[PDB]
Parts: C-alpha cells; structure tokens; sequence
C-alpha cells in the first residue's frame, strides 16, 4: 500500500543499487532467484508478487553503456531482476552531461519513461521515487536530469527522494567533473525534492578508521549506501513507536523550497573484532553520529550550523533513552544550531535489528541514520565553484560540448544558479536581528 | 441512562484510546472476544455508555478510530483488545499526512472527514441521552490536530449542546518527537479555544517525570505511558458509569469548574501511584491521597502549580472511604496552601466519591485542575512559534497546501488573547 | 496482555537479544577468518604463477 | 569485483534475529469495500428529553 | 470484622505477589509466532 | 557513580600503567581478558561494564614510540583494552619537553583528548583523572604538560592526581633529563591538583633492604608504585570504616594552593621469608611509616617538617588503634610539624585487605599508605636547580630544545617560577610569630 519506485543511473547508480538490492533482500527474506525459502507485507514496500513466489522488483536500471548491467544480467541475480528493466544501451555518454542530456538521450528516455508508468501502474499509492546516481560523468549525471525534467513533468505532485556522490573534493578520478556537476546542481536544483549527499572521501576515512579495513573497496564504499538507504526506508516497511514517512523526511528537513541538500551519517560503523568492548546504547551512538569525522560528506560542520537533524533509529531502541541522548546533545556549545528553530530533530524509532551482509560491518542491536540539512555544505559548494572557476576561465573542455550540442549559456545559467544557492545559503546562514 | 461516543485521532490518539480501552474492559469484565465475564452485576448496569448492545453479548465499544496513515489502526488490531471493535468504525485512506496541520485540514483530511462523519453521526443517533463526545489526539503534528480540529468543528456546528472531552497530548519544551510542533500546535489551539468544552493537556515530559521520579520505572516505555493517560481518562467518567455518593457527571464538572468560556483547559491527575518497592511502606488513605493528589511530581502537564493560582480544582475519589477525610482535607489544603488559591472565587474545590474502586486498588482519585500554570505551556510554545515564524521558515508547505499568511497570524494573536485571561487571573 | 506490560520481560529481552548478539558476532568472527585464509590461498597462487 | 554482490550464500545464522511487521490485511480487505455512508432515510425514534413514552394520568 | 477484613485483603495482595513471581518465572522460561522470524529461520 | 580514569602518557606510566592494571584486576576478579570469571560493584570505579557482562579497563596509554604500547598488543592483556583506546605515535619524543608541548605532539594531542573524551562521557561523577607520567624522557614531560592544560580547561574543578616519577638525585639515566624537570614543573605548578612525586632511587634502596630482592627490575619497582595508587583509590572500589575519596585528599592535604606535590610511603613491604617473624600491628606499620630510611623519595624528613600527613591504612584495622598509634607518634619530637597544622594526620581505614600479585610483597593482613606535605622536598627541588643552572650556565644542549621550538626564553623564565617554588616552601615553614 506503501511503496517507493527505484531508479538507478549511471555505473554509480547501477552498483549502489546492486548493494542496496542484495540488502533489500536478505532484510525481507527473499533468496537469489526470487522464490522465498520453504515457507508478511514487508516485500509490498519494494518488490511485487505474481501469484507464483516471484517476487520482482521496482527498480529501473538505467545506462547508456553496457557490462554494467550485463555483469547484473550474467551474475547471481540474472532472475530476481525483470530481464527487461535492465535498460541498456548502446553508446557510453562519454563524461557529457550534456551527451546524456542533449544526443545520446532520445534513443532510451521513451523507453525509461515507458516503464515508469508499467511500474507506477502496478501502484495502489506511489509514495515516490529513489534517484540513486553520482554527480560525475553523463550517464550520471545529463541522463539523470533529463529524466528528473520527465518525471516532473509526468508526476508533478509525486514525491522523487534521490541519492548522489558527490564529487570527490580533493582528489577526483575525471577532469569534467566540475563541469557535469554545476549542470547537474543546476537541472536537479528546482526538480529533485530532497538529494542526500554522499561523498567517496568520507566513506573512505570512516572506513579506513572506524572499519578497520585497511583496504576498502567500491564493494563496501556503497555497501555502506545500502544499509543508509535502507534505515531511510524501512520506516514503511515495518513498524515503530515513531514511525516517520517519506513524505515526513521532507517537511521536516527542507525549511526553504531550494534547501534540499541533507548530508547523512550511520552509527555503528563497528567491525567486528571491535564490538565487544562497547554499550553501543544509545547516548554514545548518537555522539558518534554527531562526531565530526563519521559523515558522508568532507565538511566540517563546526563551520555552519545545524538545521533540522532527522535521526532514524531502528532495532531495540527506547524513545526516552532517545530523549536522555538528545537532552544530552542540546547541552554541548560545539554542536551549534539555528535560532529560527528552537527544536531542531526528528525521532523515528523502528523494531527491526539492522540486516548484515557477510563482509566488513557488524550487526548491532541499535543503529540511527542522523540526516542533518546543514548550512556547512556551502564550503563544498565554493570549493566546486572555484574548481570550476579555475578550469573555465580559458574554455578548456568546452569545445567537446559545444561541438556535440550544448549552447555556451548553460554554463553561465549554471553559475549564476548556484551563486544564488550560495547566496541563499548564507543567508539562512546569518540570524534574525529585526 | 447516559452515553458517550470515543473519537480517536492520530497514531497518538489511537494507542492512548485502545489503552483505555483495554482498562475499562477490564473493569467492566469484558474479555476481548466482547463476552461478558465479570463479577458484580454493577458492571453490568451501566454498560451502554461506551459499549453498543450486540447480538448474544459481545459488547462493542463506540469508537472512531481515524489517522491518514493506514497502519497504526493495523497495529490496534493486532493489539491485546483488538477483535473488540467495528470494522466499520476503521476508516483510513493511503495518503502522506507528513505531521502538516493545512494536509489535516485542508486537503486528504478533508477529503476523509465526511465519512468519518457519517461513522460518528450512526454511533450519535445509535444513542438513549448522548452526554457528548471524546476526543483522544495529540497537539504536536499532524492529523490529530489538523482532522482533529476539523472534527471538533464539525461536530459542534453538528450537535451544539453536548459535551465535548478533548484529551490532547500537548508538545513538551525538552524534547520534541517532531520540529512543525509549534506550528500544529497554535492552529490547533486556536481551533480548540472556541470549539471545545473540557480539554486536558498532556505533556511528554511530565508522563517520564512520574514513570521516573515517582513510580521508580527502569524504561518506561509508550505502553506505560498511554496507560498512565488511560488512568484518569478512564477515572473522570466514572460517576456516570458506577453507583455512589456525590454523583458527577461530564457537564458537572465542566459548569463546577470553568469559570469564564475560554479558560476551559485542564491538568489531569491520577495518584494512588507508588512503585512495586514502595507500595508495602504504605498506609493507604484519604488524607495521603490528597497529599499525592496536591503534590506537584504527580501531575500530568509539566507546569508547576507553585508558579500561579488555582482556578478551581476538583477530586473524583473512588472507592469505600469516609468523606469526612476528604472534606477535612480539602478544607486543610485550602487553608495551607492559600495564595495558590483565587480568593474571588472562594471554596473552589470539588469532591465526587464514587463507590467502585479500579482493579488491584482500594481507593483511588483522579486529579482535574484549572490551574494558572497553563501561562507558561502557552507562552514558551508562542515564543517557539514566532521564533520560527519571524523568518518565514518551514511553512512552503502550508502556503502549497494553500493557507494564507494572514490565518497564522490569526492564530498566534488568539493563543496570546489566551494567555492573556491566565495574566489577568493571577493578579486579579 | 501480559506480554505488553511488565517491563521484567523487556529487561529478560534485552538479556536475551544481547546473547544472541554476542554469538551471532562470534559465527561472524569465524566467517571473515575464513575470508583471511582464502586471501592467503590466492597469495601463493600469484606468488606460483609469479614464479 | 561485481560479482560480490551475490555471493557467499545465505547462512541460516547471519539474519537478523527478529522481524516486527507491518501486516496490512485488515486495510487490505476494508479499503476496496468502502469506507461507510449514511445514505439512508432515518429511523431514529421520537426521542424526548427525559419523558419516553410518559404517562398523563393527571387529568379529568 | 474491619479487622479481620484488612487482614484478609492484605493476604490476597501477597498472594497475588506470589502468583505474579510464578507467572513471570513461567513466561521467561524460554517463551515465538513464526511470523516474528524472517523465512531466513523459518 | 564512582569513576576515575587513567591516563597513562610516556613509556614509564605505559610500563607502570602495566603494573597497575595487573593489580587492579586480580584485586577486583577482571580475567587476564574479562569477562568476570565470577562463580559486587567494584569494577564500576576503575571499570565499565560493557555488553555480554564484560569489563573494559578505564585507560587512555599513549607514547610517541611504538615499542611500548606495541608490547600491551601482544601479550596477556591483549583483550582488556579496545584497540583505539591504547593511541601510539611514529617518531620518538627523544627526550625533549620541546618534543612535546610544541613539535611531535601537536598532531597526537587531538585524538587522545578524543578519545579521553568517550571514556567520560560513558561515566557519572568522574572522581579524578589520574595521570601516571615520568619527569624525564619527553613524552612524560612535553606531552604531559600539553594534555594537563588542556584537561584543567575543559575538565575544571574535576580533581587531576598525577602520580609524576620525580627526577632522580644521583643515578638519572638522561643528561637532559635535568631542563625538562624545570621546564615540566612550570605546569604542573599551575594545572595540577595533588601530583605524588615518587623519587625511583627511593624504591631501588627499599627493595634491597626490606623487600630483599637484591637485584630486581624495573616490573619490580612499579608494582610496590602499584600498592600506592591501589591503596590511593580503594576507598572509591571497596568499603571501609573511614572512606576517604580522591576530593577528600586535596580538600586535607595540600595547605596554600601551589604546595600540591606530597611524598607517599607504603606500608608492610616485608619479604615473606621475613614477614613470619614480625606482628605487622597497626601502630608498628605506621612507626615505620614516619621512618627516614623508607620514605619513597630520598629527600629524609629529619632535614624537614610536615605540613599536613595523609594516613591511608587498609586491611583489619581496629578504627580506636589508629588513635593510639596517630598519639604514639605526636608524642615524639623527632617528627616535626607546622606549628600553623595543630590537628595532626587524616585516618583512612579499608577493609579490603592489600591483594598479592604472586610477585614480591608477601601477604601482610593489613597496611597503610602514607602522604605528606613535607617541608624538606625543598632539597629536592633545589638539587633540580642547581643542574638546570650549571647547565643553561653554558647554554648546553639547548641548541636542540631551541630548533624544536621552545624560543630560548622558557628556560628563564621557567627557571624563575622553579625558585618562586623554592621560597613559597621556606616560607610555609616560617614560624607563625605574630
Ligand atoms: N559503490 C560504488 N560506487 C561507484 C561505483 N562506480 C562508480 N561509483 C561512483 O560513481 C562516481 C563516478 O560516476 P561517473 O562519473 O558517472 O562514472 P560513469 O557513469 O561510469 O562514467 P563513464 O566512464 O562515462 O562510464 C565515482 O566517483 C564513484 O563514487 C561502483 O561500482 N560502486
Ligand atoms: N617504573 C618504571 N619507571 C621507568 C621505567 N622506565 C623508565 N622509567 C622512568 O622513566 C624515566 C625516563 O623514562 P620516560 O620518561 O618514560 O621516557 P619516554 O616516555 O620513553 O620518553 P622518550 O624517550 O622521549 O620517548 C626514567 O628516569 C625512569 O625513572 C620502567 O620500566 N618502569
Ligand atoms: N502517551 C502516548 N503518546 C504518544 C503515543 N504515540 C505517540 N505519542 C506522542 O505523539 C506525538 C506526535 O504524534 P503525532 O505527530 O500527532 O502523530 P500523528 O497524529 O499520526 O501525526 C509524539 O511527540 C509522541 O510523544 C502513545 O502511544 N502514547
């Protein structure tokens, strides 16, 4: 009765979806192939049911680009999936936003498009969409805006959750990554309706200092996606003393229309020669959740401050030793919030123990995703800018989009967009003084 | 022969009424089948208030049970009384509430209040001599406020001379489970001001202060403090349920004790409370019944009393007790305690002894206090509000769903032309 | 009924949740062990190959 | 590398240990059969204040 | 008689103790609806 | 409740922090790695109670050299500790306070200061934050120094023992070891509480008298060290008659506030082929507690007065003959004391007798440790001075403390405060004549 359409973009998208459904999965009970073992409603929340044991998923994978999703179609999943969902295409968008927004978008919108509304047909109430992809190259970034401009126009009143990588803020792994990016944060600015920021470094230091694993890998940097996502939107899919809807998330996070770019944290990121040495209880998973080096993005919150921090706990969690946890953290001086808002969390309290996939994590008996709208994301948004600034300033790398077919305004209409997310920023920033 | 119909709304709302309904089943001897298996033929006699007559004895309880979210009515069901109830009363409909009082006002919940309307009205016109209705739902979020509100409206505007009972769970100022709370919550207010009859104000903080300080409770959990809502939810209708002297009804207590038609909120109170340690170091009786009853740690709304005067108070004792302990003893708390006490409005306390006592008790009482102390729970929640309303935050939605900038400001001046009556009262 | 509210069987839970907590960490020691032995597997089988 | 994501078969002691559902059958089977309506013609009797079916023997 | 009385229902509240001790000592003997448990076990 | 971490910094604390645990847990029932072999709430203090009844330690080892803290992750008690709890550096502090208060340090000192942090906040009424830290090689000096100043700012009025090795008269395994000590105590003289200076020649010249052991080692002076902090924190880990808490000891011991540096002696250091021949009678341990040739810093009482005595004893101690032997001994003249200190020493009476790590100190069914302000460390201090003086005399190896930061002013201006020390002591020692 409750369900959410995913959708997946891009390699990114693809393989974050890949963890998140193998999760999916195992959370709910059903195998490989799809058959359940030799045996609810939980499967309503994700799946469907063809009166045959075969419980298919909602999920559109989308790429431009093969053996991504034929690595899907050979491996051990080959049934689980409608062998049709899997779009694939013919021709890789190239690191083009605008070769996945502008040429190489006609030959499979109308098909993407197509089997959204066979999904969304089979859907007694659509809560919305989940919009996993990166802010990288075009297949991640041109297709995903080409098909939020779609959906808004498709399904205007429908809710579209999305998740996205962020660009790495220091490092990189391509050289058009600004450029895509500032085009994507321009074209999903006024379409996606709440985006959770995910950046790799982050994944990388929490790993590398909380999950004692020295080496981590892509396996496990959206291994960890998959359990955020499904804490988000499990809700829903069980029941709770504080059960929070999708619909919830967003009128309790975004305060302004334009300010829909929460950054996200897990608690318990424990690894398992490591468990048998704490409580785990609920104070200290909240002060690990608000300790500034277990975030999904690289910024320092202690140079902003908080705006709406949504905290989902689930598994044997007391909503008052949720109250001595958040009575705790009220008290500290460094955790600053905005005095537009006096009372600044949500509570959302589920019984379900979170899954384990076999590899790095440890289940716990308590975990809390805290999802916190900051205004300390602005620092990650100039430094893109300046990026971006930088690598503009003589048209390098621009002859390539022109040539295929993006104008030269679109780049200005980029910057002067995000200038005015900068500038609206700053300005829920400084506080009231009329 | 008297009646009364149990509006539920909210998740709140339908877990605090299941538990009191589950309490008064089990006072009145009824199993959750809806069979008969009791005692005293008292229970019995005055049955048909909350419980419908059905085909062989399987007593149904008159209860809408109403959210905009379709599962915690699953959850009721799948509770220890669950079989209990019509599954005509169940009316739900799939579509996001999101604790937004414009999408329990003036959208989905509109569109839903019609047919719970009918509900209420077959349960109305399926009565002898309806006292009023009972609403359970919680201030803070949606649809307990937003629908709830709309409901009272409608059916005061429906039915003008009954007794309206609102059992709100009021937002705490420690913690808040959702962040739209002042903005539920001074609409709902303002809606509740010129609607309602008998309000009484929950907080969150204070039900963890007894589960705490008082009852010595480890983890007190939701279950435990629905239940301590059901203990005097059940306990102020229990004049017009069971014999004894002093007799009380709904709209007794409402004309004993509200003196000017705006001041009509209320501080609930139920105290025979000891923890399982301390209950053998006891002398249980009326004057220590009083002094629980009067002492602030017992009290259900966080507000001190000590920081305002009371209005006007009342105790519905329960159980075989002599009265001259309760007169002597509402006469001696009187005459400690007098600058807490309105003097323009002299003996303002109220005694009603019914004769039943609750299960696993000999005596009991249950605490109603139009206290002063509603200033402060007024207030901090009109400071939270224009705090977040100065810089027009959080409220695209309201202005999407289709309110008007003019109507907050409508709100907030009503709650403030609420507390101005309570500044007024404590300095005469 | 009972079940619902006596707060010594959520406390006993708690006992017992945590105890299969601790033994079900214990099976997962035990398979991420064997993960590190067919690691060491496929180092001498590039060392051989190297060779 | 993608081939992780199905491996390493489910063992019968990796789940977590307790599920807590959301069954939907009772709103499953209520919703398509409607919510209610009153659209009935009454049948409530001629009820009085406190005098049902009273008693006029005080007259000639 | 008021004593006796007093006596008596002091006496039921012990025993009714002692029937609750026995009860929560039966109830956490080991105590599971298969629903509780995921396919996974069952 | 009853809490008090332990903060071990450098190898000396580290290696003695070895010494302690050892004793603290065959004392209260810890296994070697927990989880209380058991068939009450002792553990608590020194302890925390974590998941499936187990007993972490509360410490925080850190030293900028692996070599040590490395030796705890690999032998015996390689369970107690949760690895982040032990924090290591990679490059020496070679014997240099500049080391610590300004270079290798400025790096470390944020995450132990994390991590103590953690430990605190999973307490309730931290009674004192014992740190053990040695005067010389610089870790103990340099780190010290930083983490007590950070400490005494955030941690205020929370009490800070720090059982400080004081240098050594003669001996001295270190040619710098002299500026540190002068640089070290321009620190511990204005962020600390109640520092126990313990003198290791001390412990070496009793070892060979009363413990007998002709020739032990380095483990068998800091586990008699180990009966002193025990006895310091066993009225806050067990019962007794007199309790006496670690606010108790600064409340009643240091006079002025800049006389906070007490000398301790322990009590029964018999050897057992020795202890069959004597009545360890209460008055007899504390006879020879107040004894010149037992005393655990060279510096001999004779050549000094007594501010204000601590008695601490443990084990059956009749609580009306402890006023016999506190009179036995006033009697005297030898022991001098303050005439401005009328009421002579604090009792202190446990119950729980001394444990015996199968070791050295035998079994002795009762004992006392033994505190003082005694007016004559001034010897001590003054032999410090003069080294540092010789040594500055031709600004010797200074070339380094100056290129590792540290301008060439510390020194003086330290040295300055050092004889400010000087005189406060024969100045407290003044006879009242007005
Ligand atoms: N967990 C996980 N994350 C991935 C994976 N692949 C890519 N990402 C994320 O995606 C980002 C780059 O996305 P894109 O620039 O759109 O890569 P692409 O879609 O393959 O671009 P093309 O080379 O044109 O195919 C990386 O920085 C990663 O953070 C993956 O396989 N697993
Ligand atoms: N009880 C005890 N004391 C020791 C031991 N080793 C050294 N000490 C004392 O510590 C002093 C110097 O050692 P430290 O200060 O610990 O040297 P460090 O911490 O390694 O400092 P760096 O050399 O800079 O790395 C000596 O004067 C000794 O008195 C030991 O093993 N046990
Ligand atoms: N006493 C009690 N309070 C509850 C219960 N469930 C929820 N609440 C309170 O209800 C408040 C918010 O509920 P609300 O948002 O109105 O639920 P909604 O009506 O479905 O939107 C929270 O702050 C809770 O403290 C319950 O079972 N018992």
């Amino acid at each position: 009765q409750r369900e959410c359409i995913s959708v997946h973009v891009g390699q990114a998208g693809v393989q974050i979806g890949n963890a998140c459904w193998e999760l999916y999965c195992l959370e709910h009970g059903i195998q490989p192939d799809g058959q359940m073992p030799s045996d609810d409603d939980s499967f309503n929340t994700f799946f469907s049911e063809t009166g045959a044991g075969k419980h298919v998923p909602r999920a559109v994978f989308v790429d431009l680009e093969p053996t991504v999703i034929d690595e899907v179609r050979t491996g051990t999943y080959r049934q689980l999936f409608h062998p049709e969902q899997l779009i694939t295409g013919k021709e890789d968008a190239a690191n083009n936003y605008a070769r996945g927004h502008y040429t190489i978008g006609k030959e499979l919108i109308d098909l993407v498009l197509d089997r959204i509304r066979k999904l969304a047909d089979q859907c007694t109430g659509l809560q919305g969409f989940l919009i996993f992809h990166s802010f990288g190259g075009g297949t991640g970034s041109g297709f995903t805006s080409l098909l939020m401009e779609r959906l808004s126009v498709d399904y205007g009143k429908k809710s579209k959750l999305e998740f996205s990588i962020y660009p790495a803020p220091q490092v990189s792994t391509a050289v058009v990554e600004p450029y895509n990016s500032i085009l994507t944060t321009h074209t999903t600015l006024e379409h996606s309706d709440c985006a959770f920021m995910v950046d790799n470094e982050a994944i990388y230091d929490i790993c590398r200092r909380n999950l004692d694993i020295e080496r981590p890998t892509y396996t496990n940097l959206n291994r960890l996606i998959s359990q955020i996502v499904s804490s988000i939107t499990a809700s829903l899919r069980f029941d709770g003393a504080l059960n929070v809807d999708l619909t919830e998330f967003q009128t309790n996070l975004v305060p302004y229309p334009r300010i829909h770019f929460p950054l996200a944290t897990y608690a318990p990121v424990i690894s398992a020669e490591k468990a048998y040495h704490e409580q785990l209880s609920v104070a200290e998973i909240t002060n690990a959740c608000f300790e500034p080096a277990n975030q999904m993005v690289k910024c320092d919150p202690r140079h902003g401050k908080y705006m709406a921090c949504c905290l989902l706990y689930r598994g044997d969690v007391v909503p008052k030793d949720v109250n001595a946890a958040i009575a705790a953290i009220k008290t500290k001086r460094s955790i600053q919030f905005v005095d537009w808002c006096p009372t600044g969390f949500k509570v959302g309290i589920n019984y379900q123990p979170p899954t384990v996939v076999p590899g790095d994590l440890a289940k716990v008996q308590r975990a809390v995703c805290m999802l916190s709208n900051t205004t300390a994301i602005a620092e990650a948004w100039a430094r893109l800018d300046h990026k971006f600034d930088l690598m503009y300033a003589k048209r390098a790398f621009v002859h390539w989009y022109v040539g295929e077919g993006m104008e030269e305004g679109e780049f200005s209409e980029a910057r002067e967009d995000m200038a005015a997310l900068e500038k609206d920023y700053e300005e829920v920033g400084m506080d009231s003084v009329e | 022969m008297r009646e009364i119909v149990h509006l539920q709304a909210g998740q709140c709302g339908n877990q605090i009424g299941a538990k009191f309904w589950e309490v008064i089943s089990d006072e009145h001897g009824i199993d959750p089948t809806g069979t008969y298996h009791g005692d005293s033929d008292l229970q019995l006699e005055r049955i048909n208030v909350y419980y419908n007559e059905a085909t062989g004895g399987k007593y149904v309880p008159r209860a809408v049970l109403v959210d905009l979210e379709p599962g915690t009515m699953d959850s009721v069901r799948s509770g220890p009384f669950g079989q209990i109830f019509r599954p005509d009363n169940f009316v739900f409909g799939q579509s996001g509430a999101g604790n937004n009082w414009a999408k329990g006002h003036y959208t989905e919940g509109a569109e839903l209040v019609d047919s719970v309307l009918d509900v209420v009205r077959k349960e109305a016109e399926s009565c002898d001599c309806l006292q009023g209705f009972q609403l359970t739902h919680s201030l803070g979020g949606g649809t307990g406020s937003g629908m709830g509100t709309l409901l009272i409206s409608k059916i005061r505007e429906e039915y003008p001379d009954r007794i309206m009972n609102t059992f709100s769970v009021v937002p705490s100022p420690k913690v808040s489970d959702t962040v739209v709370e002042p903005y539920n919550a001074t609409l709902s207010v303002h809606q509740l001001v010129e609607n309602t009859d008998e309000t009484y104000c929950i907080d969150n903080e204070a039900l963890y202060d007894i589960c705490f300080r008082t009852l010595k409770l480890t983890t007190p959990t939701y279950g435990d403090l629905n239940h301590l809502v059901s203990a005097t939810m059940s306990g102020v209708t229990t004049c017009l349920r069971f014999p004894g002297q002093l007799n009380a009804d709904l709209r007794k207590l409402a004309v004993n004790m509200v003196p000017f038609p705006r001041l009509h909120f209320f501080m609930p109170g139920f105290a025979p409370l000891t923890s399982r340690g301390s209950q053998q170091y006891r002398a249980l009786t009326v004057p220590e019944l009083t002094q629980q009853m009067f002492d602030a740690k017992n009290m259900m709304a966080a507000c001190d009393p000590r920081h305002g005067r009371y209005l006007t108070v009342a105790a519905v004792f329960r159980g075989r007790m002599s009265m001259k302990e309760v007169d002597e003893q509402m006469l001696n708390v009187q005459n400690k305690n007098s600058s807490y006490f309105v003097e323009w409005i002299p003996n303002n306390v109220k005694t009603a002894v019914c004769d039943i006592p609750p299960r696993g008790l000999k005596m009991s009482a249950t605490f109603i206090g139009n206290s002063t102390a509603i200033q402060e729970l007024f207030k901090r929640i009109s400071e939270q509000f224009t705090a977040m309303f100065r810089r027009k935050a959080f409220l695209h939605w309201y202005t999407g769903e289709g309110m008007d900038e003019m109507e907050f400001t409508e709100a907030e001046s009503n709650m403030n032309d609420l507390g101005n009556p309570v500044v007024t009262r404590g300095a005469c | 009924q009972f079940r619902e509210c006596c707060e010594e069987l959520r406390v006993e839970l708690f006992c017992i949740h945590q105890k299969a907590v601790c033994e079900e960490r214990k099976a997962q020691i035990a398979f991420n062990e064997e993960l590190k032995r067919q690691k060491l597997v496929e180092e001498q089988m590039f060392l051989k190959l190297w060779e | 590398n993608s081939s992780n994501y199905g491996e390493f078969l489910p063992m019968p002691q990796f789940f977590p240990c307790y599920y807590t559902p959301k069954e939907q059958v009772f709103s499953g089977h209520i919703r398509a059969t409607g919510f209610y309506q009153n659209n009935t013609l009454n049948t409530t009797p001629d009820r009085t204040r406190t005098l049902d079916f009273p008693n006029f023997q005080h007259t000639l | 008689a008021e004593k006796e009385e007093e006596r008596r229902e002091f006496e039921a509240g012990i025993a009714a103790e002692k029937n609750f001790q026995d009860k929560i000592e039966k109830i956490l003997s080991t105590h599971v609806l298969p629903r509780n448990i995921h396919p996974m076990r069952r």
